[PDB]
């Protein structure tokens, strides 16, 4: 058939070749995605296996020893075989960080290092059951605007130039540097973002500014429980690696609030790690940013007038 | 259009060997037949004597959803605002007789409010109609709308019994709120 | 008085992360336009916002390019496919209209190309100008918390063998930008924040 | 059917049932678990390729 | 005590640029720390758990918020 | 008597049971405590070696002779 991966599963294999090349190597092997793994924020690579137990000093250094060996690698196209015959065999969930720890366990070159190190095969098989119950969050909660732009998919903006080159002067900004396109429903707010994404590839854009344009779903991460901290919390990690701006359509209904979703977005865009794009009603607005005198200080006043004739 | 999409792809993620088979001959050899069969159909629909603008949007077909979002007649909307204040004079006259120092007075602060003599920081014109009960006041104001306006339906109407509180003055609020939904409305103030 | 003194203060600061030239002149006419005209805050929040939007919109001219220039360029990108689109037909009435794409797109590139080239080449210049400031003022504030934490051993190897090192560079940009300058007939207002940008700001 | 006389072959299919409990995504374990299950074993594939059912696009 | 547009947290600000730099002596030397109220309201009430070992600390410390 | 525990010690004493049972032990030897409890993202057993002096990586090395 076909096999879908994330674009973090994706990046990973590339990642993994990046950190060969400089080691002087021509094959990829399965080995270097396990070190890349132990190099990031809150990585799921070491909490399962330390419920198991073993010692993954023994198991990370046993890794690191393979690679230095070498001289597309034939082990690894067995793992790109197991992903795509094994795509159909369990039951919920995808592909995302902690999935991919099974498939690394079915490789014999992999598995003697596990059982020399410590956690044995047995043991990987309770470790994955109770952790259990654009990036890989950018991709199914989010959408890309600037990827629909530069695919000829987006309808076009024609005038919006008194508009759109005030927010690129916001943005330049260090202070105030969260755009709020204040208007009403029905002067047009979301088709205003999306002429500055169409800049971004042309290069009409400063230099001071090179980030992309991300639109939050709102509706995308109330998709199901409880679990809304996992969900959102994935999305703020992603977004801080990889420095990109979010845009943010009804801010009054996410930021301001059943579930407690704006106390995530405070201190990101305190510290100036964050660039949010609002586009909120004026009726709701002296509601939910005026009050706080805090969301005043990083929010800036951006006024939506209707056009004439 | 599909085309159109898939070849600015190309072109913008560095690849110049895919595009350049688009833009350079899947559309060049293909606007020859879609602009074939458009002016072979304009001159069909000629020589049938009917159905001109059944396949061309125009004038008259954006008339034809104003008028059935509303109820206003189509003969309505074809008439400019230039021909409404020359032809004025002669249709309050034909409703409202007796009061003919009165009609020249009320298109006498209309007029000058279209063309450009005054500045843009006052409405239409403020009238204040006075004298005896019976005189011409509410059947004026039922055939302004029914000219100029075209809708004699969108006239409200506030009276002053119960309005006339103190607490009461802030919903004039419900008057902004109502004429915010029809820009051509006409505020009566009776009593 | 108290106003002047605060943006004094943080020039240094904001020079860095805008990367523009904040010359004396736009401190004083800040301060002074901040209590007549535009009143409806409290100091320093209704004096500084005035800088930091004047200093946000020369970086659109410093790295992009004006209304003027980009205009043109957008028409000679759609006259390049056509010319080639056209080529590959045989037809007689393609033949006529390339005799015409051709004849307007020489005149294009001997306005466009030697115009558009010096803000190309004066981007891959400014852009270092803010990589240098951004790199000074942060190895001068990572040696002096070895100076309070009792480490001799780091902070020798900073003040001596890191800002005097990219120092000198500072210097060498700041002599061929004024040399770019004279071939653009600009730099009074172009890339220098003075009394004219501050007013721009406050009368929009 | 005609040739037959636990069983030898369904102790086999068992054991791959063991295994794809923990594995990536599919459904839910039950009428449809052991459709693409039988396609592993030798002597069950045969029929499907005699039949126009490729094991790629299973 | 003022409007909100003279500065409340700058004032704060030049308090830590003179103690460490040198002030008052190391018998008086407090930690500044800034309390947000987002903070601790994130997450999952639990809202006066997690606000009990924070005024906990600030005590054995020596250190002001 | 009662004994009450939390959620980090929780899981740490219910993974040395395992680490000991997959290798064909017979007694619970305490090195099989702090080898697991190390192997922590941010682990706060880190922090206490590098504060009060020495060498992370050869007091571990000299657990697994035990
Ligand atoms: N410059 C423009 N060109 C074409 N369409 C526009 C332009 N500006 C706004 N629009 C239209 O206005 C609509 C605005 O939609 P949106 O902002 O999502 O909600 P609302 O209609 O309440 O503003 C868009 O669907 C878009 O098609
Ligand atoms: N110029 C006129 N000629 C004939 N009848 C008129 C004229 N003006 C008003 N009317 C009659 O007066 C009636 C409406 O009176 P109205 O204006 O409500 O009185 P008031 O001004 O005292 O409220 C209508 O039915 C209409 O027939
Ligand atoms: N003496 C000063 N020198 C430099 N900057 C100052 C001074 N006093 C205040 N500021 C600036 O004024 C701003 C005031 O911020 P804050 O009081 O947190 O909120 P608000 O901006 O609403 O007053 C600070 O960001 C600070 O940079």
């Amino acid at each position: 058939s076909s096999m879908q991966f994330t674009d973090k599963a994706t990046e990973t294999l590339n990642a993994a070749a990046k950190y060969a090349a400089e080691n002087s190597h021509v094959q990829l092997h399965p080995s270097h995605v396990a070190v890349v793994m132990l190099d990031e924020e809150n990585s799921l690579f070491r909490s399962i296996l330390e419920k198991a137990g073993g010692d993954v000093v023994s198991i990370e250094r046993g890794f690191k020893k393979i690679m230095v060996r070498q001289p597309h690698s034939p082990e690894l196209a067995k793992l790109l075989h197991y992903a795509h015959e094994h795509m159909k065999k369990q039951r919920d969930l995808y592909i995302a960080q902690d999935h991919l720890i099974l498939a690394l366990a079915d490789l014999p070159s992999m598995a003697q290092v596990l059982k020399e190190g410590g956690v044995t095969k047995k043991s990987l098989e309770n470790a994955v059951t109770h952790v259990r119950g654009a990036y890989e969050a950018l991709s199914k909660y989010c959408i890309d605007l600037t990827e629909l732009a530069a695919s000829g998919k987006l309808d076009p903006v024609i005038g919006r130039d008194e508009i759109i080159s005030r927010v690129i002067r916001v943005l330049s900004r260090r202070t105030k540097n969260n755009p709020c396109l204040v208007g009403e429903p029905g002067v047009g707010k979301t088709a205003i973002a999306e002429g500055l994404a169409n800049r971004i590839v042309k290069g009409d854009i400063p230099s001071s500014l090179q980030k992309k344009v991300y639109s939050l779903d709102i509706g995308s991460l109330l998709a199901g429980a409880g679990e809304f901290e996992e969900r959102l919390k994935a999305v703020l990690k992603e977004l801080k690696e990889a420095q990109a701006i979010v845009f943010i359509d009804e801010i009054h209904t996410v930021l301001g609030a059943a579930i407690d979703a704006a106390n995530l977005l405070k201190p990101m865009l305190a510290r100036g790690e964050l660039r949010c794009i609002g586009a909120t009603t004026l009726t709701e607005y002296r509601q939910y940013v005026e009050k706080d005198p805090a969301f005043e200080r990083r929010f800036q006043l951006v006024m939506v007038e209707e056009p004439s004739v | 259009d599909e085309l159109k999409a898939k070849a600015e792809d190309a072109e913008r993620r560095y690849d110049l060997a895919r595009a350049a088979d688009i833009r350079y001959y899947a559309i060049p050899d293909l606007e020859k037949r879609l602009a074939q069969l458009q002016a072979e159909k304009s001159q069909a629909d000629a020589e049938r004597a009917d159905g001109l603008l059944a396949e061309v949007v125009g004038p008259d077909q954006i008339m034809e959803v104003v008028s059935r979002w509303t109820g206003i007649p189509v003969s309505n909307l074809q008439r400019s605002e230039k021909e409404k204040l020359l032809h004025m004079e002669e249709y309050m006259k034909q409703h409202v007789v007796g009061q003919d120092e009165a009609i020249k007075a009320i298109c006498d602060a209309i007029r000058l409010s279209r063309t450009g003599l005054q500045n843009r920081n006052r409405p239409l014109a403020s009238f204040l109609f006075l004298g005896p009960t019976g005189c011409g006041k509410t059947l004026c104001v039922k055939e302004l709308a029914a000219f100029l306006f075209n809708d004699p339906g969108a006239i409200v109407r506030i009276d002053m019994s119960e309005y006339m509180e103190k607490h009461a003055v802030s919903r004039l609020g419900q008057l902004t709120e109502a004429v915010r939904r029809r820009p051509y409305t006409v505020v009566l103030f009776d009593e | 008085t108290d106003t002047i003194s605060i943006l004094r203060g943080l020039k240094e600061r904001y020079e860095t992360h805008h990367g523009v030239r904040i010359a004396d002149a736009a401190i004083v006419a800040a301060a002074q336009l901040a209590a007549r005209y535009i009143t409806q805050r409290f100091m320093p929040d209704k004096a500084i916002d005035l800088i930091d939007e004047a200093c946000a919109n020369t970086r659109v001219q410093l790295d992009s390019q004006p209304e003027a220039i980009d205009k043109l360029e957008r028409r000679h990108l759609q006259l390049e496919v056509e010319a080639t689109a056209l080529e590959k037909e045989k037809d007689a009435a393609s033949k006529q209209r390339l005799q015409e794409v051709r004849a307007e797109m020489a005149r294009i590139q001997e306005e466009l190309r030697p115009l558009k080239m010096k803000y190309e080449s004066e981007k891959g210049r400014l852009d270092e100008i803010r990589n240098l400031s951004q790199r000074l003022d942060e190895l001068k504030a990572k040696a002096e918390d070895a100076e309070r934490r009792y480490d001799l051993a780091r902070a020798a190897d900073i003040r001596y063998y890191a800002i005097p090192d990219l120092e000198k560079r500072l210097a060498q940009l700041q002599a061929e930008k004024s040399q770019a300058d004279a071939e653009r007939a600009d730099g009074l207002l172009a890339e220098v924040v003075g009394p004219d940008q501050i007013m721009e700001v406050v009368s929009r």
